[PDB]
């Protein structure tokens, strides 16, 4: 009912940054117990988004001068003071005493980091898969900062799609750069008929495209 | 510039009578040196690798020119690598710092 | 001390991060772990846990080994 929404909803911020997020609020503010229907929240990784101010014109205790909580009536202000490498997530502004829990349309955080380097640590396809008729290709990159990466899976150095993909992981804690892995998928109809496997991925950190080949039958 | 016998020497040269190879001698290979077939070469690297047949025969003619504990196992058995890295010559492989012996340090 | 959900009439598109939460209350508001529920008509499948080695040359200081595991339905821990 009490509609909560957010402008932003992506964003890039250096630590010891302010940030700045406003709530509005398109009903009344009444709650259970009268406060503000308004709950500040914070995504972590691991886990969903943990409340921040609750009762809207009330900060919540043990939370640090980075999130304000000064926001009253029907407009809110929540800001960061300054931005943690375990800050990164989305902020919902929601409703929490009627029917209709609405959930604002949230702030996904990110971590601006330098480029860095992936390295490369490829696995040949064990035999065991071999005998289940399918394979798998490993090629592995390392804490990389910058996310945005496409894989190619070149078999005989022909792209593949539709089959193979990519798995990246999120940042780190301890210096929050991604992680890519790719695994190529391939029948063994398909994987006797192609004879040497490539994986390349296409990083801005990586001034070239490495990529590591095995002859069929190395294992 | 070969024209007379002591050039040979100077010039590294290696007769074809049992080294027909035209390719490389590669490390950890199972390379014989042929008795008849002159190596009138006393090459040697200036870094602190000798390489397989110059290694052997050089060896081989230490052995001939000093006696079997000085001369030839000098010559191959890193006895002089504690020396050579108190003398400098510091190098890392494998993750771990390790002296390099080098054919002029063995040579003096 | 207890809170009933009922779900009736599964679709794929039920599958969600259930939340149960505490509202309405400033002496409770500990956020709650939520659960995971999946729906698909297929039955759970023991993953093929295959021991990749790392064939190829290992890095100068480090030894690199992966495990891997495929064909495994059930995506909850």
């Amino acid at each position: 009912d009490i509609v909560m929404t957010q402008s932003p909803l992506s964003l890039s911020v250096t630590p010891g940054e302010p940030a700045s997020i406003s709530c509005r609020s398109s009903q009344s503010l009444l709650r259970r117990d009268g406060h503000n229907d308004l709950e500040w929240y914070l995504q972590k990784p691991g886990q969903s988004p943990q409340p921040l101010i609750y009762l809207g014109s009330t900060r919540a205790s043990g939370v640090p001068d980075r999130f304000s909580g000064s926001g009253s009536g029907t407009d809110f202000t929540l800001k960061i003071i300054r931005v943690e490498a375990e800050d990164a997530g989305t902020y919902y502004c929601m409703q929490n005493k009627q029917t209709p829990l609405t959930f604002g349309q949230g702030t996904r955080l990110e971590i601006k980091r330098t480029v860095a380097a992936p390295s490369v640590f490829i696995f040949p396809p064990s035999d065991e898969q071999l005998k289940s008729g399918t394979a798998s290709v490993v090629c592995l990159l390392n804490n990389f900062y910058p996310r945005e990466a496409k894989v190619q899976w070149k078999v005989d150095n022909a792209l593949q799609s539709g089959n193979s993909q990519e798995s990246v992981t999120e940042q780190d804690s301890k210096d929050s750069t991604y992680s890519l892995s790719s695994t190529l998928t391939l029948s063994k109809a398909d994987y006797e008929k192609h004879k040497v496997y490539a994986c390349e991925v296409t990083h801005q950190g990586l001034s070239s495209p490495v990529t590591k080949s095995f002859n069929r039958g190395e294992c | 510039n070969l024209t007379s016998f002591d050039k040979l020497i100077e010039n590294d040269v290696i007769t074809r009578r049992g080294y027909i190879d035209q390719g490389e001698y590669e490390r950890n290979g199972y390379h014989t040196i042929n008795l008849f077939s002159p190596i009138y070469s006393a090459l040697s690297s200036k870094i602190g690798t000798p390489g397989d047949l110059m290694g052997r025969r050089m060896a081989f003619e230490l052995l001939a020119a000093k006696g079997y504990k000085e001369g030839m196992v000098p010559y191959i058995s890193n006895q002089y690598e504690k020396e050579a890295k108190d003398r400098g010559s510091k190098i890392r492989s494998y993750g771990k710092e390790i002296g390099l012996v080098t054919d002029d340090l063995v040579l003096e | 001390n207890t809170a009933f959900l009922q779900m009736n009439s599964l679709k794929s598109d039920d599958t969600a991060m259930y939340y149960c939460v505490i509202r309405g209350d400033v002496y409770n508001r500990q956020w709650g772990q939520g659960t995971l529920v999946t729906v698909s008509s297929a039955s759970p499948t023991s993953p093929k846990v295959f021991p990749l080695s790392l064939c190829s040359t290992q890095p100068d200081g480090n030894v690199v080994i992966a495990c891997l595991v495929q064909g495994f339905f059930p995506q909850e821990p």
